[PDB]
């Protein structure tokens, strides 16, 4: 009997400034939606489009491929909610590719205990960036932050890695059990989700 | 020294961007946040008639020494807007100190990013072409608009404008710096 409510797209992300995503939420109190069409134009053209893939992010998404996305050039987009009683429409959202950057975790973190002769011993952590972000053309710029604490300590130590793939902590506690995280942001952007966790011992003997 | 120079563009470069952000951002909390100036400022960009690689693949497709000038393009045609944004918010009775710092600041580096710019062109491409043919800014009636909601949005575009174009910049300067020095291989 009811028309859907009026649908929200309440997120849209890009992992690598090459695609983005974006993600609906159907409105409460309204009617169950049997279709949704996502619809946008970009600034400077008139032109409307169709959302070209609602597949790959899944439920309520709608994925825009490299063909598709760029940067520098509002996406003005709308989502219509419909069911044979009637339909809906959201606000339009207002885009920019450039703003909404926020990569996926790094990847690949590996830590060591490091005791070289008669000078100070450390842990030195490793990792990688996460795989799609393209750092090698200049394209794409990413900074790295760590984490790490004992189990139970109130705090994280927090060390800021610049644009390295790799670290070296030095005055930690003998005997002390650590967890460490990566994660990292672009230049311009949010930053990631951190990653799992390892785990290192750190010796007596230290 | 290349290197050098480059290193130092990208500092300021990196810089000025985020200056511009923090500046778009300050201005619309305390003066548009209720408002469809965003709806506004569709289009509006004194830049938007230049020809620019909008993704990574026309920027790997677009000449070198046609690259930098785009740059040294963009950074010149802003010397005048940038200019205007000073000008008019310091003559402000009670001018909101926070957003007139950051526009006196990217004013001063964006010219030094542009000397910077000129010698990595002359080192880079010695025998140039010199020749300005920067796209013109010609906006200053509507900042100095009587009508507040007209005036506020000449503003908000003039900020949504520099928010892009410094970050355009930026990302060139890294493309090139990437291409130029590196082989392509950051
Ligand atoms: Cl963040
Ligand atoms: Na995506
Ligand atoms: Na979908
Ligand atoms: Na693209």
């Amino acid at each position: 009997m009811l028309p859907p409510g009026k649908p929200e797209i309440f997120k849209c992300r890009s992992p690598n400034k090459e695609t983005f995503t974006c993600w609906w939420r159907p409105g409460t109190d309204g009617g169950l939606p049997t279709n949704y069409s996502l619809t946008y134009h970009r600034e400077g053209e008139t032109l409307m489009h169709e959302c070209p893939d609602y597949i790959t992010g899944g439920p309520n998404s709608c994925h825009f491929g490299k063909q598709y996305t760029s940067m520098w050039r509002t996406y003005i987009m709308m989502v219509n909610a419909t069911n044979q009683m009637g339909s809906s429409f959201s606000d339009e959202l207002y885009v920019d590719v450039t703003y909404i950057v926020q990569p996926d975790p790094p990847l690949e973190l590996a830590v060591e205990v490091k005791q070289p002769e008669d000078r100070k011993p450390y842990l030195w952590i490793k990792w990688s960036p996460p795989t799609l972000i393209d750092l090698k053309t200049g394209w794409f710029t990413l900074l790295y932050e760590i984490r790490l604490k004992p189990e139970k300590a109130a705090e994280w130590e927090i060390h800021f890695a610049g644009q390295q793939t790799e670290f070296k902590i030095l005055s930690l506690h003998p005997g002390q059990k650590y967890l460490v995280q990566v994660r990292c942001k672009p230049d311009a952007g949010y930053w990631s989700a951190w990653s799992p966790a390892t785990f290192i011992q750190i010796p007596s003997d230290f | 020294m290349l290197r050098d120079l480059f290193d130092r563009a990208v500092v300021l470069s990196h810089y000025i961007h985020n200056l511009s952000s923090e500046m778009f951002s300050e201005f619309d909390k305390r003066y548009t946040h209720g408002r469809g100036f965003i709806t506004k400022a569709i289009n509006s960009c004194h830049t938007s008639s230049l020809a620019t690689p909008e993704d990574k693949e026309q920027a790997q497709q677009m000449n070198q020494k046609d690259f930098l000038s785009l740059i040294v393009s963009i950074l010149r045609s802003w010397n005048e807007p940038l200019y205007h944004l000073v000008t008019e918010v310091r003559g402000m009775q009670e001018a909101p100190e926070a957003i007139l710092s950051k526009a006196v600041e990217i004013e001063e580096q964006t010219k030094r990013l542009l000397e910077r710019m000129e010698l990595i062109v002359s080192q880079v491409h010695p025998e140039t072409k010199e020749n300005e043919i920067y796209p013109v800014w010609s906006g200053l009636p509507s900042l100095q608009m009587a009508d507040e909601e007209s005036r506020l949005s000449a503003y908000y575009n003039l900020l949504h404008c520099l928010r892009r174009d410094s970050h355009k910049i930026d990302n060139y300067l890294k493309l090139l710096k990437c291409r130029i020095i590196h082989n392509n291989n950051c």
